[PDB]
RNA sequence: UUCAUAAUAACUUUUCGAAUCGCAUGGCCUUGUGCUGGCGAUGGUUCAUUCAAAUUUCUGCCCUAUCAACUUUCGAUGGUAGGAUAGUGGCCUACCAUGGUUUCAACGGGUAACGGGGAAUAAGGGUUCGAUUCCGGAGAGGGAGCCUGAGAAACGGCUACCA
RNA sequence: GAAACUGCGAAUGGCUCAUUAAAUCAGUUAUCGUUUAUUUGAUAGUUCCUUUACUACAUGGAUAUCUGUGGUAAUUCUAGAG
């Protein structure tokens, strides 16, 4: 089934389709938050290791963390919980949700890749996706720079330049606090 | 869901009032606190108009006051010995208002010792002159000395742990104690 | 109703706003403020209807927003502000000043009143209490809480707020033989002198009032507002001074004072 | 009035006591980013006031006795203490007392009954109507349960059963 | 100036008369028996705790929006990553 792999440090991710019945066999009976070695999931996944963080059932129902069940269940979700977003304040809703134990009923497995392996993936182990915007708060910018705080963090704010086609103009965030 | 409205009650005459205006939210009643002893665990409940209320189940220590010389001290509640409403709470050690409890009684003891120093149960010149000016007025009655020798004070709680969250009360003293000890001797 | 009510249908509006029963389904509900909505007067009613300076709601909104209205020395940019009895409405444009006093028919009449006296306001004392840390304070009918009042100022009394600093300037003590105004019931707008104040142990004080024309009536003490000493009112009384001429006398006034 | 308020002793899984925005950015010279400094906007504890909300006293309701006794073990009337309540209150619990209404019609039954301001009718007295332009109450298919808030037992908010 | 977070209203208004015969309601009282966003008027030095060593010229981390990967036949369904 579909596997959504995401490498955080490179900030990259990809989707992988697997049809073999035995590569996914190790994913069976493994709950969210566990670690599975990449040797048993693919001969091109040597050295890799996979944290399992969420997924989607064949019916589209995602799996909630901490359900410890290989089946679906109807739960009364509210604000703070995942698998649900409230429209009105305090709007509890009873919705179906897949359990946290991975079984054959899953359709997508969301997988963090934790340890860099031997054979590099195409654009995940190799490429890096830049962060779309930097820090905004003054001390946050200082920490991101290691700026020896009494150093006039005013100027060191990042500045993104965009060209309208005729005029090149700068846009930089306003510093809070 | 526990209502406290008067509609469900029969009329003064005795007629069975027909159902009308399904019960509201400004008529609600919540579960009893039925507090216990030990491992302080107070749960806030958001009541009408904010005004955080505090359920005080499992409460072990609280403030207690002495009326004669009028001094208050934090001290431990050690079990309940009598309840004027239901002895079932006494057997279950459920602590509500007006219940009668026992007190570790030490803080009162060395407060007395540093205040009068009469050595119950059996220095700087300023303190000596204070004691001399006192001139042994601490002629506090005999039964309180009796349970001071015993070590556990007899107190009646006055705060409402169900609402306030505190565990405050006052020691039995004077004819108060008298009355209740008779009742206790009735239990004995 | 579950909660507060925020709509005032036109027929349910007080008959002293005396709007047109047609040309509208609703009426301006006064927002919360210094006066009871049954007793108060919204600014939109005072401008659109009483003064006709505006024409409709948008015009009143534009008038209030640009800070030309000043209620008791403050701007009050909200459309339905409850400008109540004895409040002062200042318009720097046309440099005009109004004080809301009932005309004897019992209505919030347009009273054009001078700038010099417009600096201050009068108020009835509704409570005298002791707030925290032992500070005495006085609550007037506007809801103004004046701190540190004169020690012998009592309830039902009257006082003269300077309306600039908002402190105590002078006061008049409630007692017999004193010029007085009426602020409710059948005797709206009437002005007289207190002849007697029967105590009525247990509640609802009553006072007897005799006006200049030597007519006599009786009114509840909650309904009473001392306004000064006989012959020397502390404010500028409206035209007619609230004598309550009889309907036949009003007809005779129409017949006599008549020129076309 | 045990009221307002003040005071002492203590208590708190210690609430609040501005790390928030706009405009104008003046004055002092300690001539520096230095010292101060106006008009507002949002907040914020408490006490008032207002919009209110809950209860609450007296009196007033259509037909019917082919409805004369009704209510209490399961609260019926009262007492006390506690719990809950925002708060009084059998509102609920524990233990007691055996009480409360009734021929001045209680209780039960019926209402093709929402109550009222009012409408028709008109010598005077009245008879009938009032679902609906205003004020109240209740309801969102019938039932129960609840989060959020100051305010809902909300339903153009949710939970469950029944249809 | 979209979007989203925040704040506020969504409990007003509108409709219907099904239930309800001391029930609602009307007139008249009471709250010294209580909650009250808002509006309006006032309202606080002590947050130090042994003060002879602290950020007050400003303390911390998430988090939506967004960038990208999906799932379901579909619903104001949203899980993973930055
Ligand atoms: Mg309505
Ligand atoms: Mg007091
Ligand atoms: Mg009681
Ligand atoms: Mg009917
Ligand atoms: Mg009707
Ligand atoms: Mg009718
Ligand atoms: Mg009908
Ligand atoms: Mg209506
Ligand atoms: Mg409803
Ligand atoms: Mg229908
Ligand atoms: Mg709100
Ligand atoms: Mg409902
Ligand atoms: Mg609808
Ligand atoms: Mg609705
Ligand atoms: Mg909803
Ligand atoms: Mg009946």
């Amino acid at each position: 089934m579909k596997l959504n792999i995401s490498y955080p440090i490179n900030g990259t991710q990809k989707c992988i389709e697997i049809d073999d019945e035995h590569r996914v066999r190790v994913f069976y009976d493994k709950r969210i938050g566990q670690e599975v070695d990449g040797e048993s999931v693919g001969d091109e996944f040597k050295g890799y290791v996979f944290k399992i963080a969420g997924g989607n059932d064949k019916q589209g129902f995602p799996m909630k963390q901490g359900v410890l069940l290989p089946t679906r269940v109807k739960l009364l979700l509210a604000k703070g919980h995942s698998c649900y977003r409230p429209r009105r304040n305090g709007e509890r809703k009873r919705k179906s949700v897949r359990g946290a134990i991975v079984g054959p009923d899953l359709a997508v497995l969301a997988l963090i890749i934790t340890k860099k392996g031997e054979q590099e993936i195409e654009g995940i182990t190799n490429d890096t996706v830049p962060k779309r915007l930097g820090p905004k708060r003054a001390n946050n910018i200082r920490k991101f720079f290691g700026l020896t705080k009494e150093d006039d963090v005013r100027d060191y704010v990042i500045r993104r330049e965009v060209t309208k086609g005729d005029k090149s103009y700068t846009k930089a965030p306003k510093i809070q606090r | 869901g526990i209502s406290r409205d008067s509609r469900h009650k029969r009329a003064a005459t005795g007629a069975k009032r027909a159902q009308f205006r399904k019960k509201r939210k400004f008529e609600l009643g919540r579960q009893a606190a039925n507090t216990k002893i030990g491992t302080k665990r107070i749960h806030p409940v958001r009541t009408r108009g904010g005004n955080q209320k505090f359920r005080a189940l499992r409460i072990e220590t609280g403030n207690f006051s002495w009326a004669s010389e009028g001094v208050a001290r934090k001290t431990r509640i050690t079990g309940v010995v009598y309840h004027p409403s239901n002895n079932e709470l006494v057997r279950t050690n459920t602590l509500t208002k007006a219940a009668i409890v026992q007190i570790d009684a030490t803080p009162f003891r060395q407060w007395y010792e540093s205040h009068y120093g009469q050595s119950l149960g059996k220095t700087s010149k300023n303190t000596e002159r204070k004691w001399a000016a006192r001139a042994a007025e601490a002629k506090i009655e005999h039964a309180v000395d009796s349970q001071f020798g015993a070590g556990r004070l007899y107190a009646a709680i006055s705060s409402r742990p169900g609402q306030s969250g505190r565990c405050d009360g006052y020691i039995l003293e004077g004819e108060e104690l008298a009355f209740y000890l008779r009742r206790l001797t009735a239990k004995k | 109703a579950r909660g507060p009510k925020k709509h005032l249908k036109r027929l349910a509006a007080p008959h002293h706003w005396m709007l047109d029963k047609l040309s509208g389904c609703y009426a301006p509900r006064p927002s919360a403020g210094p006066h009871k909505l049954r007793e108060s007067l919204p600014l939109i009613v005072f401008l659109r209807n009483r003064l006709k300076y505006a024409l409709n709601g948008r015009e009143v909104k534009a008038i209030l927003m640009q800070r030309h209205v000043k209620v008791d020395g403050k701007v009050r940019t909200d459309t339905t502000f409850p400008a109540g009895f004895m409040d002062v409405i200042t318009l720097e444009a046309t440099n005009e000043n109004f004080r809301l006093v009932y005309d004897v028919k019992g209505r919030f009449a347009v009273h054009r009143i001078t700038d010099e006296e417009a600096s201050y306001k009068l108020a009835k004392v509704k409570k005298v209490q002791l707030g925290k840390k032992g500070i005495p304070y006085v609550v007037t009918h506007d809801g103004r809480t004046i701190r540190y009042p004169d020690p012998n100022i009592k309830v039902n009394d009257t006082v003269k707020v300077d309306l600039a600093t908002g402190t105590i300037t002078d006061f008049i003590k409630f007692d017999t033989g004193k010029l007085v105004y009426v602020t409710g019931g059948r005797n709206l707008g009437r002005v007289g002198t207190i002849v007697h104040r029967e105590r009525h142990e247990g509640g609802f004080d009553l006072v007897h009032i005799k006006d200049s024309l030597e007519n006599t009536f009786v009114t509840r003490l909650n309904n009473v507002f001392v306004i000064g000493e006989p012959g020397r009112p502390w404010i500028s009384l409206p035209k007619g001074k609230g004598i309550k001429l009889t309907i036949s006398e009003e007809r005779d006034r129409r017949r006599a004072q008549h020129g076309l």
